[PDB]
This record gives structure tokens, C-alpha cells and sequence, in this order.
């Protein structure tokens, strides 16, 4: 995250941190969905133009922490995965379209004071909250700079762009399953995801029911937090039926 | 990083 | 089930230093 702020206890109980085996390094961001789902980006778990292709077994999960690399004892909680399950038609190979991963849970993780999983937006919700100026908030333990890295859980507020915006700042192809946020030129604020924060979760507050949902996950960029360029979110939304398949047959 | 404890590896 | 709302803030009525900045920006 760039031109963040250190996040405050509890703020994000459903972010989570995915953790690699060997070395033990930070691979990416997630979030909480229940007490055994966890969902991510899929290119943290495939991207075979940097030969990353992980298993269930490469991987640990990491919920309710706050320092970036301490072993948080009595808070933080350690998980492992029992199985991962990548959207059939993510394309890698282009523009990263469907850039979306769930993650069971080997055993279901108790929820505490700082361990709580976000909501998944339904039609209306989503219909009511995205939209241009909205603003929306992400975390992660990713760089500050673009390339250095936060002792703790950063967190940033984006707004969210028009559609017409987001295609002319890049050449990349977008697709309907993306959405970009960020503050333009004029605006004076900014701020960024970056990597590391990869599959992080873009979150929004329900002014209706006081709740959390989450829109969007930290797709892509180029460069970070850079004048006229914004950051893509996977729509979470739009592949919410996906969701839906994989863990009601599973 | 912390080293985290052994016993989440296996 | 109870989804979304947090154990130190909505659970306990308190608010996190820039939710209102989030809230504002939901124009009617
Ligand atoms: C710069 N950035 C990187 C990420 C995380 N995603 C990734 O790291 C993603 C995974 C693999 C390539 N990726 C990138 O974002 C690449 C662009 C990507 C676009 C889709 C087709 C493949 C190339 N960034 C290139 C660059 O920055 O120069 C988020 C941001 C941000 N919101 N500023």
C-alpha cells in the first residue's frame, strides 16, 4: 500500500495473509469469507510467466494479525490448505480476466476479536455501492514504494472510477470482470495498492445494514500509485456465482 | 519474518 | 451469518479513524 496509514486493531478481522512454506515469505493477501473459505487472487497461486504455480501444500494461511512479520502468539491463527480451487477461465495468458482463487480450509477457524469474516455482496448491494466516487478501502502488508515494506497492516481509502476513465489509462484489454480505483491527477489525495498486496480484499460499508462487504481484490497495476494510472480489482460480484458453485459442491 | 513454530509445517 | 461487522467496532458502536470518509462519499 502506498500513501497509507497504519491500520488499527481489529480494523480488517478478515484480512489474511498467505504465507509460503519454504522460504517462509509473504506471498500474498486474502481474505476470510467463513470459517473455511478464503478467497485470493489466482495469479498468487498460478502465473506461469514467472513459472509460480503453487499447491495446497506449499502454502499456509495466516488470520487476525497485525505485524507484518512477527509470529503474533495467542493472536494470530496458523491454518493449512486442504484444497485450491482456481477459476476455470482465468486468463493468465492476456489481461488476467477472472483473476479469482478460493481456498478451503484444512479445519475451521474460530472467530475472535480479531479474527471475523467479510460479507459477499448480492445484486442489490453491489448495484447500490459501485459506483464512480464511491469510495472503497484496501489493506495490505505489500510495498510502500514503488520497487521499503510496512512494520504493520496498511490501509488506504480509493474512490472508485468511471468504467471510460480506466480503459484509456492503459493498453491492457479490460473486461467487465475488472473494475479500477484511485484518485486522478486534479484531485490532490492519492494512494495505491502495490505489489505484495495481491489479493487483498477492496472493501466497502453498507450505509443500510452498517455492514462490510467485499467488491473487489488486487488484481493489477502498472506501476504504483503513479499520476493518470489506477489500480484493478477483480468485480467479485460478477464471479459471485462461481463462489457459490464451488463451495456448495464442496 | 519470525520464524513460526514448527509444529504448522508438518 | 453475522458477517462484516466487526468484534472492536460495529459489535461495540465505535468507529475506525476514516470510516466516515467512506460514508460520505455515498452521495444519495
Ligand atoms: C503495480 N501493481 C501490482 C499489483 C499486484 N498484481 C500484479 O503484480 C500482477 C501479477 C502479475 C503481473 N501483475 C501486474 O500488475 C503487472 C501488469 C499485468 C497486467 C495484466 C497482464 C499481465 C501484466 N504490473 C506490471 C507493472 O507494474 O509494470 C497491484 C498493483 C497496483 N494496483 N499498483
Amino acid at each position: 500500500i502506498v500513501e497509507g496509514s497504519d491500520a488499527e486493531i481489529g480494523m480488517s478481522p478478515w484480512q489474511v495473509m498467505l504465507f509460503r512454506k519454504s522460504p517462509q515469505e509473504l506471498l500474498c493477501g486474502a481474505s476470510l469469507i467463513s470459517d473455511r473459505w478464503v478467497l485470493t487472487a489466482a495469479h498468487c497461486l498460478l502465473y506461469p510467466p514467472w513459472d509460480k504455480n503453487f499447491t495446497e501444500n506449499d502454502l499456509l494461511v495466516r488470520i487476525g494479525k497485525h505485524s507484518r512479520t512477527r509470529y503474533e502468539r495467542n493472536i494470530e491463527k496458523i491454518s493449512m490448505l486442504e484444497k485450491i480451487y482456481i477459476h476455470p477461465r482465468y486468463n493468465w495468458r492476456e489481461n488476467l480476466d477472472r483473476d479469482i482463487a478460493l481456498m478451503k480450509l484444512k479445519k475451521p477457524v474460530a472467530f475472535s476479536d480479531y479474527i471475523h469474516p467479510v460479507c459477499l455482496p448480492d445484486r442489490e448491494t453491489a448495484a447500490s455501492l459501485l459506483q464512480a466516487g464511491y469510495k472503497g478501502r484496501v489493506t495490505g502488508w505489500g510495498n510502500l514504494k514503488e520497487t521499503g515494506q510496512p512494520s504493520v497492516l496498511q490501509v488506504v481509502n480509493l474512490p472508485i472510477v468511471e468504467r471510460p476513465v480506466c480503459k484509456d489509462s492503459t493498453r491492457i484489454r479490460i473486461t467487465d470482470n475488472m473494475f479500477c480505483a484511485g484518485y486522478k491527477p486534479d484531485e490532490g489525495k492519492r494512494g495505491d495498492a502495490c505489489e505484495g498486496d495481491s489479493g487483498g480484499p477492496f472493501v466497502m460499508k453498507s450505509p443500510f445494514n452498517n455492514r462490510w462487504y467485499q467488491m473487489g481484490i488486487v488484481s493489477w497495476g502498472e506501476g504504483c500509485d503513479r499520476d493518470g494510472k489506477y489500480g484493478f480489482y477483480t468485480h467479485v460480484f460478477r464471479l459471485k456465482k462461481w463462489i457459490q458453485k464451488v463451495i456448495d459442491q464442496f | 519474518y519470525e520464524p513460526i513454530p514448527e509444529e504448522f509445517a508438518q | 451469518a453475522d458477517c462484516g461487522l466487526r468484534p472492536l467496532f460495529e459489535k461495540k458502536s465505535l468507529e475506525d479513524k476514516t470510516e466516515r470518509e467512506l460514508l460520505e462519499s455515498y452521495i444519495d
